[PDB]
RNA sequence: AAACUCCAGUUGACACAAAAUAGACUACGAAAGUGGCUUUAACAUAUCUGAACACACAAUAGCUAAGACCCAAACUGGGAUUAGAUACCCCACUAUGCUUAGCCCUAAACCUCAACAGUUAAAUCAACAAAACUGCUCGCCAGAACACUACGAGCCACAGCUUAAAACUCAAA
């Protein structure tokens, strides 16, 4: 949370998007639900953290793996 | 000079006194502290007995004997019994852990004697007789 | 037993050692020392009585003889002790552990079998 | 490193320096640094011995103007 | 072996405070000991009443005997302590000065997970 | 009964207050373990049972004392939030 | 070097023939093992 | 471990003990296995901060002589309160000037625990009066 | 784990016992 | 190959390991004011290592001292000898008022 | 309630009993076990494995003989309790716990982890316990119950221990 501010403009700022909130569970692995049947996920996720607040892994790292969805991390 | 708990030595020279005598002079109130029972002797620094009293020699029987009030009724009565004999200052020695414990120091007070220090005296075995087993209870 | 007038294995090769008073030679005597003294005595006797090389103390004659001095220890100390199980396991262990190496030295050098027997009274035994 | 020695032991006689350490200027160099840049000349001119060599490096600096105070 | 002596007299006059250290190192060389030094600690109160040949005792003269004997010595003294009436309490120790400490580096941690493990 | 009387478990009493004189008697005789000693020796504790409570009293200060520890550490970042909204 | 530290403390040990005059300088004499520590391990010996 | 649970996920989480994070709370959320631990815990560990104070006379020579013995202290979860016992003394006029001295140390203690920056956010100290009875001697007293 | 192995084996025995001592 | 790159060695900034306050000393049954800086002086009860600070090491050694001390007539047992209340107080224990 | 009242309290004298604190330590010994002090003796093995039975040990309880006996205490007696109480609760006291010299050889004798050697990479792994395995060796096991039993044999054991089945019975255990 000391980045989230610096990540959401820097996301803006080169035209691509940025999730540094909570993340609920299965915005990927069940985004259609979420979003809609014809939602376009990400062809990329860029970690710049990849641990949440208690020291685990991200779980978009899992699921993104689940989505064939490659990534880069810090 | 500053308060020390830790009483005079007999032998050195100190400054305490109590009406005129010291540490070693004051007599001293010996209480049991069962826990059925509050036994209460108050002796000269000599070891000459100048009063006794018990919760049963003050008229109390069976569980009432092992009660507060009857402890504290208890030294009432061995303080009037023994400021009669010219005890102001008292040492006390307690052993025991029964009710009558602090109660039985109250008593003593209210009847008309200064407790000047509290000396527990409760018997503890280092290894002894092995005690009754334990209740089912 | 080596004389109590023994001196210890550590003092007996100091230069001038004879000419100290008297006093100092009791003080560095078996007599002032533990039985442990004496029995380093008694080892380096045997092994200079017995082995080719009385300073290899790996070979296994040497071995015999230190777990034969061990042995006559433990029978003095039961004779007086003969309750102590603790000690009547370790002397018993102790044989056994002399047998396994004189059954071991029979088999690889007789001639040094037999004089190790000869020189510490070892009648040797066949297992039933 | 082997200047790691050297500040252990200036470390242990002159305690750290009373200059604050400025982590921001990647060109700082500390009291501990310029004391260990100059023990590594002298080893350099021939010197050998250590502790010959700890206590002419306080000369210099001292001539230099540097407080080097002793902690004990 | 060396061993230290810690005896307690019965508190007594000079005279026959000597005499009894005479007595006393004499049996210790009769048995074959070599008395090495006699260190006097001092007349003091006893940590506690000690009663000793049908008498109780309050103070005592403290003294330390070094000296050197054979070990079947030690068990024959201390049945000639048992019968001298001066002698309130002597106990025979091996000398702390023989006994050398071993060097300490410092403490050591231990780890918490041994702990609860052992 | 051999030693000297009146020095042992002897506290003084200050300005005639009995009440906070027998406060320190009883505090010095719990923290010395006297109390808790005179309670067990009541009954007859059987040694299995007594290595089953020294056992679980070991463990629990340690477990205790573990867990005091994390809490002190843990409580440093108990401070205001510095990202509030974020 | 044990034996010549030996041999002169020999020199002092108690003898038959100098016992009285040993016992008797023990007599005039005191020896003190007592000692405390501090917090910072220094030793405080006794005020004599 | 121990037969003492600490299997906890979140084992890395900073504990927030504070009088804000209780409101900022899911309603549906219930207290955890180990979440009463640290309450346990942290209760404890007031229980000792609060004992030294009373016997050190450098706290306040007042409180000192007063030889106060602290019966319980339990904090409570909502972390707007906390309970501390103390014992009574038979003499109800001793008892007077015990919860007079008391009442008045408490403000200053207040300031005092805070200088334990680890237990900084203290909420207002309650000292409750328990273990010695009060109702049977202010019963007497009528 | 249960104490039914045991109790089984413990009345057996307890049995055993009483039978001898009757006869 | 290349000058700038770390060295294998012990480390340098080790601290020394920390010491008793009795590390290095010799512990005797006969100084009794040692011993006594070790028990309580209400009960003459001896204190655990927690509240000493003693290593296992001279726990042990100051503990056979005072049992020794005790029973051979130099050390009283159910309370610390008055004579010793006023010499250096090393333990982590307070008790009055 | 019974019980004691040759009782209780203070002080002193006082053991063939048991060993606060230390010990928040985790040591010693083959295990069993070992925690007041001192001294003496003393803790096998310069490959490893190797026995229900050989050899030597083995808590508690128990037996045989002679002693000690503070305290505890089966049994027993007494006092309550209860529908009953040959229990739990209270009191008294014995075998016994102790010493000596012999036996007896059993424990949930259990870290419920066989010894020795090696590994932390694979697949981490039924579950739980105590992370998962490899080499090597000895011992042991093959549905439940019958069965810590019967018979045989050995044994200072004689209402004992060790070794240890079968028939009938079931579809589970
Ligand atoms: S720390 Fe070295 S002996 Fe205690
Ligand atoms: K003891
Ligand atoms: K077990
Ligand atoms: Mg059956
Ligand atoms: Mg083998
Ligand atoms: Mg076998
Ligand atoms: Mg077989
Ligand atoms: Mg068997
Ligand atoms: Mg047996
Ligand atoms: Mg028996
Ligand atoms: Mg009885
Ligand atoms: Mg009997
Ligand atoms: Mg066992
Ligand atoms: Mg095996
Ligand atoms: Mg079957
Ligand atoms: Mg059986
Ligand atoms: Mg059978
Ligand atoms: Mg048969």
């Amino acid at each position: 949370r000391q980045f989230s501010y610096l990540i959401e403009n820097m996301a803006r700022d080169c035209g691509e998007y940025a999730h540094t909130r909570y993340f609920r569970g299965g915005m990927l692995t069940n985004a259609r639900l979420l979003f809609g049947p014809t939602v376009r996920l990400p062809d990329l996720i860029i970690f710049l953290h990849t641990l949440n607040n208690i020291f685990e892994p991200h779980v978009a790292v899992r699921d993104a793996a689940k989505m064939n969805i490659p990534t880069v991390g810090i | 000079t500053k308060f020390s708990i830790y009483p005079p030595i007999p032998g050195e020279e100190s400054s305490l006194r109590w009406a005129g005598k010291k540490f070693e002079e004051i007599p001293i109130a010996h209480i049991k502290a069962s826990h059925n029972n509050t036994q209460i002797q108050v002796v000269s620094a000599s070891n000459e007995p100048l009063a006794f009293a018990s919760c049963g020699t003050e008229g109390f029987r069976n569980a009432k004997k092992g009660t507060g009030i009857a402890a504290q009724t208890a030294g009432i009565a061995a303080a009037a019994r023994a400021k009669q004999k010219g005890v102001i200052h008292i040492r006390v020695v307690v052993k025991g852990l029964g009710p009558g414990r602090l109660s039985a120091m109250h008593g003593l007070i209210m009847g008309g004697l200064e407790v000047i220090s509290i000396t527990d005296n409760t018997p503890i075995p280092h290894x002894g007789c092995r005690p009754r087993k334990a209740r089912k209870l | 037993d080596p004389p109590p007038s023994t001196l210890l294995k550590d003092y007996q090769n100091v230069p001038g050692i004879e000419k100290v008073d008297d006093v100092v030679k009791r003080l560095l005597s078996l007599e002032m020392a533990n039985k442990k003294e004496m029995l380093k005595i008694k080892q380096e006797q045997f092994m200079k009585k017995i082995v080719a090389n009385p300073e290899d103390t790996r070979s296994l004659e040497a071995r015999i003889i230190a777990l034969s001095v061990k042995i006559r220890s433990y029978e003095e100390h039961l004779e007086k002790h003969r309750k102590d199980k603790a000690h009547k396991r370790y002397l018993l262990m102790s044989i056994d552990q002399r047998k396994k190496m004189l059954k071991n030295l029979r088999n690889t050098n007789y001639d040094v079998f037999e004089k190790i027997c000869w020189g510490l009274g070892i009648e040797y035994t066949f297992p039933p | 490193y082997h200047e790691d020695r050297i500040r252990a032991k200036f470390y242990s006689v002159y305690g750290s320096g009373q200059r604050a350490f400025d982590l921001f200027n990647p060109n700082f160099k500390s009291t501990c640094q310029r004391f260990v840049e100059k023990y590594t000349e002298l080893q350099k001119l021939g010197e050998t011995d250590e502790e010959k060599l700890f206590v002419e490096t306080g000369k210099a600096l001292l001539a230099e103007g540097v407080i080097l105070r002793r902690v004990g | 072996p060396r061993y230290e002596l810690a005896l307690i007299l019965k508190a007594m006059q000079r005279p026959e405070t000597a005499a009894t250290l005479k007595r006393t190192i004499e049996a210790l060389m009769d048995r074959g000991a070599i008395v090495r030094d006699l260190e006097n600690l001092g007349e003091r109160a006893l940590p506690y009443r000690i009663s000793a040949h049908s008498q109780q005792h309050n103070r005592g003269g403290y003294f330390l005997v070094d000296f050197y004997a054979p070990t079947a010595a030690v068990e024959s003294m201390v049945e000639h302590l048992s019968r001298d009436i001066d002698v309130i309490r002597g106990n025979i120790v091996k000398h702390p000065l023989t006994q050398e400490l071993k060097e300490c580096e410092g403490i050591v941690p231990v780890p918490l997970a041994e702990k609860l493990y052992s | 009964a051999k030693h000297l009387k009146f020095i042992a478990r002897t506290v003084m009493v200050q300005e005639g207050n009995v009440e906070s004189a027998y406060r320190t008697l009883n505090r010095i005789l719990t923290m010395d373990g006297l109390i808790e000693d005179i309670k067990h020796r009541r009954y007859y504790e059987k040694p299995c049972r007594r290595r089953q409570r020294e056992s679980y009293e070991r463990c629990r200060r340690i477990y205790n004392m573990e867990m005091a520890r994390k809490i002190n550490f843990l409580m440093r970042k108990n401070r205001a939030d510095p990202w509030q909204g974020c | 070097r044990e034996v010549l530290q030996l041999q002169e403390e020999v020199k002092n040990f108690i003898t038959r023939e100098n016992l009285e005059a040993r016992v008797e300088a023990a007599l005039d004499s005191r020896k003190n093992y007592n000692w405390a520590i501090t917090r910072e391990g220094l030793v405080v010996r006794p005020q004599r | 471990k121990v037969w003492y649970e600490s299997p906890s996920l979140g084992s890395h989480s900073t504990y927030k003990p504070s009088k804000l994070e209780f409101l900022m709370r899911s309603t549906s959320k219930k207290t955890r296995k180990e979440d009463h631990a640290r309450l346990r815990a942290l209760n404890g560990l007031l229980y000792k901060a609060l004992t030294d104070l009373l016997c050190t006379p450098e706290v306040s020579q007042e409180l000192y002589d007063l030889n106060v013995e602290l019966s319980k202290v339990s904090l409570t979860p909502d972390f707007s309160a906390c309970r501390a016992y103390w014992k009574t003394t038979l003499s109800a006029e001793q008892n007077a000037h015990m919860e007079a001295v008391l009442q008045r140390s408490a403000a200053h203690m207040r300031h005092l625990l805070m200088s334990q920056q680890t237990l900084r956010n203290v909420p207002p100290i309650v000292f409750v009066q328990d273990k010695g009875n009060a109702a049977l001697a202010e019963l007497d007293q009528l | 784990k249960n104490v039914l192995k045991i109790r089984r084996r413990k009345m057996n025995h307890h049995k055993y016992r009483k039978l001898v001592k009757k006869t | 190959s290349n000058e700038d790159l770390p060295i294998s060695m012990e480390n340098p900034y080790k601290e020394p390991l920390k010491k008793c306050i009795l590390c290095g000393k010799h512990v005797d049954y006969k100084n009794v004011q040692l011993l006594s800086q070790f028990v309580s002086p209400f009960t003459g009860c001896i204190y655990g290592r927690h509240i000493t600070g003693l290593c296992g090491k001279k726990q042990k050694e100051i503990t056979k001292a005072i049992k020794r001390a005790q029973i051979m007539g130099f050390m009283p047992v159910t309370y610390k000898d008055p004579a010793y209340l006023k010499d250096p107080k090393v333990c982590n224990i307070r008790y009055r008022e």
